[PDB]
């Protein structure tokens, strides 16, 4: 006879609750553990492997293989660019399929850097440079060379180690941003450009292609789980 | 240097001039059973120097407009030696792998693979009610290839071979989350991975039950001048590690 | 679980280059953006404990919804028991491939009034019984029959207007971890059924009134909400792209990769 | 979401027609959409699809010279060309967007095409 | 009477729980087991390589 | 091809209404019922054997096992004078059933 006095929040159903329940079959017995391989203890173990991305998006290259390789060939004239597409990687619809953007599409807040792996797909004796810009918002997309060396950039070389890593920094005035589209945390842009041209011997096919790796660093870190505007369903599956 | 390797196994060696270094599987190399793991009451057969080596499987060409190749992996090593003939008498087995894909090219020609070792891959029939047949899913020692197109939904039983979604329905960039290499022909030549037992029983059936599947998927295609050679194939060898089997019956 | 701190930096020029690397080894280069630019020694107190498989998986979700009807004999409702009918709990477990993990299953049982057409219709409170036949009991054919004694099948019984009813359950599988992918067929000559649903076998779920018909027709409907406790998970997996198909298999209709822009150079 | 077809037309014997099927309210990039053709005086009939996403179509064995289904992911439209016009195709046209395993969820309302001289 | 008194979760105070029935598979969700092991999904490769060297040497 | 046999059924108001269609070999449960208002505007009724879509009053209800399948209108009002197909979708290509129009008795 100790008297209780129930509180608001009676005979509710949470979705998100943390209590005991009686257990519906008493003294069972489980299965012993084995050592499997491959353990995952937390989502950012598999948002730090990369994955290509696909930036060559043009409405007939998306049901092929042919949107994976940023096309590359020898010039006449100098300066030209290679690719370009701001960096949302919940919203923008080049990083929104990878693995990266679909671990981030879960979830509504992000923080950290990222890293972009680029690897050189081309001939063993062509050479060539190129420059790899990051500028923050503020100002529009960069037009030429020299509005885009202002900003975050490094001049990657191809020869014997054959790929470069850009990362980009955490440069914000809020401490996370939204996955969604929201113009209050724009979070700039990503470009490329010819440093100098691509220069083949005799017998070599110009045209070089570029592939483009995408990962999160050390630091990155998510918040306020949600659920996912890719799948959709109408009927039960029977 | 770290650009010449030498394997080891039973009677074979698999030299190497130039390779990237080897990946070992989710982080652990193939070991035997224990004995806090095991449920078999009776012992075990361990050849380990009639099966761990390496066999040859068949070359396929590389040509320009080609789209990928796949093998299903306790199923392709079914008539090779005195591997293919403790699988047909043994119930049970246990194996680690060691996957070698190697295509060379000269100075002057073009081109990328992704070799990935993807575990426990369905694939998904052409018509959306049935499902494939055992054929069309695997042959023995023998490369099943995808295509460019689509298969159409006339055909009774046939798997999907659209290279794009990988025959799964996963997205084929998304792919490098499963232990992979590149075979980059600018530097890289071969390359090489080690892969473990991975499955949730501590021993399983070998001829009901293809828990690996190699692919070779190609993102930049071949591509050379006039003159050069125009015939590149591709070979893979593959080797059992850490075999054993209970249960011996008849042939099956 | 604090995530790492950048550490200060200073101009350099020496022959040690952490942005080349060789992604050719299969092996993702870790830098830190403190090795290609001047940083300075921020510190980090952001943490990552929304983001472990136990955060991320435990959430309750619908998995199936069935109606009866109490004026109708063989008015009752049965479930094979199997998660893959919704889509978006589908994709959450098809990201690892084994899983072990203990349930905590919940039921929503709702009511509605049928147009009967007797005059001055009362109803009193309604009784529900749950009955989980495991793989192999006896089942029942009509709604009263011998079957639903609950002799050793476990069962709940709920009055209208409660708490919603909520059991335990645990790891109940043949294996060490639930397999949600399969390759592999049923016979040995290898023919039959081939895919995953040669490993499900978990049992039936029947449901029925207790109250008898009295003077109105009541269309029930329960809904089936799951929520797994003490999650472990193996072996990653890239997720779904296209379209769900069938329950029994991995079908789809082709898809392209991603939507279209117009052009490589525009944002 | 509705599907909102053409209005009704008219073509000589000989001529070729094309009618339209507005998706709007989803994304037009990831159904199918299918054409099922009604003779006023008989039941529903099977013409063929298309993935909008890859234009990859493919007919019934009975249609498959006159039709020529065609598709574009811009102003999301789905377009059907009859051609080689004769007194059999005086029918009324459906399209139809099949959700998830064989179910045509959201048809359109239809235009009458009739061929006359 | 058991009573584990563990701690809160906060940003930059103790609580108490019992667990009341016989079944292990009955208590409360973890919520609190964090580890990290990501250099199984990164470097997976078997002679290990700097960051500030060169990979192909 | 699966032949899909069914012609103009009578009934009056507030009765109970059955049709069935009857397909060529054992189609396995797949059997969808459309409804095709007398203006043209098609609607998805029951996308199983029994199972009703969501949408739909629950006057309508289905079974049938094998080859033989029912749809069963516990009762008849005003607004479901219309005409019902049945769609098998277990062989391709998908076929239709014949029409089945209802109408008043007296
Ligand atoms: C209260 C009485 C009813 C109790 C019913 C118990 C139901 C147990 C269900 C087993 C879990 C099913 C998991 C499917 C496999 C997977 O995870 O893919």
């Amino acid at each position: 006879g100790l008297p209780v006095m129930t509180t608001p929040g009676s005979t509710q159903f949470l979705t998100s609750d943390d209590f005991q329940s009686p257990s519906a079959m008493p003294q069972f017995d489980v299965t012993p553990e084995m050592q499997i391989p491959g353990r995952v203890n937390n989502l950012m173990e598999i948002a730090e492997v990369d994955s290509v991305v696909p930036v060559n998006n043009t409405e007939d290259n998306v049901s092929s293989l042919k949107a994976y390789q940023i096309p590359v060939q020898s010039n006449s004239d100098n300066g030209k660019q290679v690719f370009g597409f701001p960096l949302q990687p919940g919203a923008n619809n080049v990083l929104n399929r990878t693995l990266l953007g679909e671990i981030l599409n879960y979830y509504t807040h992000w923080s950290g850097s990222i890293k972009l792996t680029f690897m050189f797909c081309g001939s063993a004796m062509a050479t060539g440079k190129f420059l790899l810009a990051y500028s923050p918002p503020g100002a529009g997309v960069p037009k030429n060379r020299k509005d885009a060396m202002l900003g975050t950039h490094v001049i990657w070389d191809v020869g014997l180690q054959s790929s470069c890593v850009l990362c980009v920094p955490w440069i914000s005035q809020t401490h996370y941003r939204y996955v969604v589209e929201d113009e209050y945390t724009a979070a700039g842009y990503v470009t490329c450009w010819y440093q100098t041209n691509i220069v083949v011997p005799a017998d070599v096919q110009s045209s070089c292609d570029i592939l483009c790796f995408v990962s999160a660093c050390n630091d990155f870190s998510v918040r306020m789980l949600k659920d996912t505007p890719f799948i959709r369903q109408d009927t039960f599956y029977q | 240097s770290d650009r010449v390797r030498s394997i080891t196994l039973g009677n074979s060696t698999i030299t190497t001039q130039e390779c990237a270094n080897v990946v070992v599987g989710y982080g652990v190399w193939p070991e035997y059973l224990k004995d806090n793991e095991a449920t078999a009451e009776d012992q075990p057969t361990q050849p380990d120097v009639a099966t761990c080596r390496f066999y040859t499987l068949e070359s396929v060409q590389w040509m320009k407009n080609s789209a990928g190749w796949w093998w299903k992996l306790p199923d392709a090593l079914s008539q090779m030696g005195l591997f293919g003939q403790n699988m047909q008498y043994h119930y049970l087995g246990r194996t680690g792998y060691t996957i070698h894909v190697q295509c060379n090219a000269s100075k002057f020609h073009q081109g990328c693979l992704l070799v990935v070792c993807v575990p426990e891959a369905e694939m998904g029939c052409s018509n959306l009610n049935n499902t494939p047949e055992f054929s069309e899913l695997s042959g023995g020692d023998s490369a099943r290839m995808f295509t460019d197109t689509q298969v159409g939904e006339s055909n009774a039983k046939k798997v999907q071979t659209a290279v794009w979604n990988a025959g799964m329905g996963v997205g084929v960039g998304n792919l490098t989350i499963f232990p992979h290499q590149w075979i980059n022909l600018r530097t890289n030549n071969s390359a090489t991975l080690v892969m473990p037992y991975i499955n949730s029983v501590p021993m399983d059936n070998m001829f009901r039950h293809n828990n690996l599947t190699l692919m070779i998927i190609p993102f930049v295609p071949l591509n050379y001048s006039e003159g050069s050679s125009p015939y590149v194939p591709i070979t893979v060898t593959i080797a059992p590690m850490c075999a054993e089997y209970n249960g011996l019956r008849l042939a099956s | 679980a604090r995530v790492a701190d950048t550490i200060s930096s200073r101009p350099t020029n020496s022959e040690s280059i952490p942005a080349l690397t060789a992604a050719e080894t299969g092996h993702t280069s870790q830098v830190v953006p403190s090795d290609t630019m001047q940083t300075r020694h921020v510190k980090n107190y952001h943490s990552r404990s929304e983001s472990s498989i136990e955060n991320f998986l435990c959430r309750s979700a619908c998995v199936y919804y069935a109606t009866y009807t109490n004026n109708s004999k063989k008015g009752f409702a049965e479930w094979v028991i199997n998660t893959r009918q919704v889509a978006q709990l589908r994709r959450k477990l098809e990201l690892f491939t084994y899983l072990r993990f203990d349930l905590e299953l919940t039921f929503v049982i709702t009511s509605a009034q049928q147009p009967s057409t007797a005059s001055s219709v009362d109803a009193p409170v309604q009784t529900h019984q749950i009955m989980y036949v495991p793989p192999g009991g006896p089942v029942p054919t009509k709604v009263k029959d011998y079957a639903w004694q609950t002799s050793t099948n476990p069962s709940v019984f709920w009055t209208e207007g409660n708490a919603p009813p909520r059991m335990s359950i645990p790891f109940i599988s043949i294996g060490n971890a639930y397999s949600c992918f399969y390759d592999g067929w049923t016979q040995f000559s290898r023919n039959g059924v081939y895919g995953i649903n040669t490993l499900n076998n978990m049992g039936t779920l029947y449901m029925r009134h207790v109250n008898e018909a009295g003077q109105g027709p009541i269309k029930s409907t329960v809904r089936i909400y799951f929520k797994p406790k003490h999650v472990k998970a193996w072996v990653p997996r890239p997720p779904r792209l296209c379209q769900y198909e069938k329950q029994k298999n991995v079908n789809f209709s082709p898809i392209g990769v991603t939507t279209s822009r117009t052009d490589i150079i525009t944002t | 979401v509705q599907l909102q077809q053409s209005a009704a037309e008219l073509a000589r014997p000989g001529a070729s027609v094309k009618m339209s099927c507005k998706a709007s309210g989803y994304t037009f990039t990831t159904y199918t959409m299918h054409w099922v053709k009604q003779r006023p005086g008989q039941g529903l009939e099977w013409i063929g699809y298309i993935n909008p996403s890859s234009r990859y179509t493919e007919y019934n064995q009975k249609f498959k010279d006159k039709t020529t289904l065609t598709a574009d992911k811009s102003s999301s439209t789905a377009y059907m060309q009859l051609s080689s016009l004769t007194f059999e195709d005086s029918a009324v046209y459906y399209c139809a967007r099949r959700s998830e395993a064989d179910r045509f969820v959201y048809w359109g309302q239809g235009t009458l095409v009739t061929v006359s001289a | 009477m058991g009573a584990q008194v563990s701690t809160q979760k906060t940003g930059a105070i103790h609580y108490t729980n019992i667990n009341y029935y016989k079944d292990a598979a009955s208590n409360s969700a973890n919520r609190q087991d964090f580890t990290q092991d990501p250099g199984k999904f990164t470097e997976p490769v078997k002679d290990i390589m700097v960051k500030t060297m060169p990979a192909l040497n | 091809d699966i032949q899909m046999t069914q012609s103009s059924l009578s009934a009056s108001l507030g009765d109970r209404v059955t049709i069935s269609c009857r397909a060529s070999q054992d189609i396995s449960n797949y059997l969808n019922w459309y409804q095709q208002k007398p203006d043209g505007s098609v609607k998805l009724l029951i996308y199983y054997t029994s199972t009703l879509h969501s949408g739909v009053p629950s006057r309508f209800s289905g079974s049938g096992s094998g080859t033989d399948y029912s749809l069963t209108i516990n009762s008849l009002e005003q607004e479901d004078i219309a005409t019902y197909f049945c769609q098998q979708g277990n062989t391709f290509p998908f076929t239709f059933g014949g029409g089945t129009k209802l109408e008043i008795r007296r």
